[PDB]
């Protein structure tokens, strides 16, 4: 009884300036009553179009939304790279005002190359008996990168974790990071730390390294 | 169920008043107090068809 | 500048209580259907719950009804939510949202909060140690690691916010211990990097601390 709303597709890769169609289908009935909302990553959604196809204003002429059948779409003509977002529909008919789940919209641009950084851990860090290095990708495309930890030459395993940010809204590339964590004891027993980086947009793996004292 | 809110409400009005139209006819007077008195108990308390029938233009 | 500004959430044992608020600015709060919409990890937008302009008429979704009071002081532009009872699935972010119609959510909603997180769990806060990540050896890259807090979220900014650009605050990640850590870091000119100081600015509210850490060269 309480209506169940469904997007297609969960989510889509397109390129700048290409046209975007996000479909929103509703389990009963709603007549003109859909709503689209555009979220960003930790944020407020943001009203676009409500009764299927009401730009609300301050939203650019680029989204519009159609009533399609028993169906309802949202349309991005020309994506731009801020529209990088998921994109939610909701019912707007009858309690409980029922949003769908999205639909992730990802911003298809060009390869590129990231930059490697490598960071040592502290002497305060080191004091309270952890040592943690942080290797940055800054600003590559597209997200799937390879990174690998070497201490004196030997290939770690199970001690470190990656964190990605999301498409950034104007050049559209993701920057990793990889955080390798040591007992402060380990760390000491050892030289040479480093940081092995593949990526679709290298033309060779890229390491980089420091010695712990330099 | 005995509450109306939304569009449901929006096209249960349009069809319940008729040619006649909502007597809050204007976009300024949907937005008033009188009318939000009616949409409030409506979808808060319990709407029925003489509640509606109040929402309605009274034309001779 | 229309404004919904909360405040109020946090961490909180399972049973617990816990109010935000929601503090309306450059409008007529009194012509307003307000409403809290929740977002749990991971999951949809959901309504909470919806109030009549006045305040004497609400509304809740199920899941909540019993258990949380929603009402507003229109005197003071601010609407709130009382949830007791608190249980582990009511985890969220909470938004507050404005009635953009006016036949009680018709056209959605236009105006939202900024959303407040909400934890319900046994565990303890725990603020967080910040470290630098020292720049070395064009562009030059430096950080503060953010480590071993709990709940989510902190603030990271660079400079009081003076510096914005080529900053990369990096999502939390829960580590083996049930703690969560982060990095911030930013590209800057190498030129400047003796000039200037750099110094990030941490913000973990559900253990009230605030720590700048200076970040130089080593």
């Amino acid at each position: 009884q309480d209506i169940q709303m469904t997007q297609s597709p969960s989510s889509l890769s397109a390129s700048v300036g290409d046209r975007v169609t996000i479909t929103c289908r509703a389990s009963q009935s709603i007549s003109n009553y859909l709503n689209w909302y555009q979220q960003k990553p930790g944020k407020a959604p943001k009203l676009l179009i409500y009764t299927a196809s009401t730009l609300q204003s301050g939203v650019p002429s680029r989204f519009s939304g159609s009533a399609s059948g028993t169906d309802f779409t949202l349309t991005i003509n020309s994506l731009q790279p801020e529209d990088f977002a998921t994109y939610s529909c909701q019912q707007s008919y009858n309690s409980p005002w029922t949003f769908g789940q999205g639909t992730k919209v990802e911003i298809k641009r060009t390869v590129a190359a990231p930059s490697v950084f490598i960071f040592p851990p502290s002497d305060e860090q080191l004091k309270s008996g952890t040592a943690s290095v942080v290797c940055l990708l800054n600003n590559f495309y597209p997200r799937e990168a390879k990174v690998q930890w070497k201490v004196d030459n030997a290939l770690q395993s199970g001690n470190s974790q990656e964190s990605v940010t999301q498409e950034d809204s104007k050049d559209s590339t993701y920057s990793l990071s990889s955080t390798l964590t040591l007992s402060k004891a380990d760390y000491e027993k050892h030289k040479v730390y480093a940081c092995e980086v593949t990526h679709q947009g290298l033309s060779s793996p890229v390491t980089k390294s420091f010695n712990r004292g330099e | 169920s005995e509450t109306l809110c939304g569009g449901e409400l929006v096209d249960t009005l349009q069809f319940v008043c008729g040619d006649r139209g909502f007597y809050f006819s204007r976009p300024a007077s949907r937005v008033s107090r009188r009318s939000r008195g009616i949409v409030e108990e409506c979808c808060f308390r319990s709407c029925d068809l003489a509640l509606l029938e109040t929402y309605c233009a009274t034309p001779a | 500048e229309v404004q919904l500004l909360e405040s109020g959430g946090g961490l909180v044992q399972p049973g617990g209580s816990l109010r935000l608020s929601c503090a309306a600015s450059g409008f007529t709060f009194s012509n307003y259907i307000m409403w809290w919409v929740r977002q749990a990890p991971g999951k949809g937008l959901e309504w909470v719950s919806v109030i009549s302009s006045s305040g004497g008429m609400t509304r809740y979704a199920d899941s909540v009804k019993g258990r949380f009071t929603i009402s507003r002081d229109n005197s003071k532009n601010t609407l709130y939510l009382q949830m007791n009872s608190l249980r582990a699935e009511d985890t969220a972010v909470y938004y507050c949202a404005r009635d953009n119609g006016d036949y009680v959510g018709e056209k959605g909603f236009d105006i939202w909060g900024q959303g407040t997180m909400v934890t319900v769990s046994s565990a303890s806060t725990k603020g967080p140690s910040v470290f630098p990540l020292a720049p070395s050896s064009g562009t030059a890259a430096l950080g503060c690691l953010v480590k071993d807090y709990f709940p989510e979220p902190v603030t990271v900014s660079w400079n009081s916010g003076a510096l914005t650009s080529g900053v990369h605050t990096f999502p939390a990640v829960l580590q083996s211990s049930g703690l969560y850590s982060l990095s911030s870091v930013v590209t800057v000119p190498s030129s400047s990097l003796g000039t200037q100081t750099y110094i990030c600015n941490v913000n973990h509210k559900p253990s009230n601390t605030k720590v700048d850490k200076k970040v130089e060269p080593k």
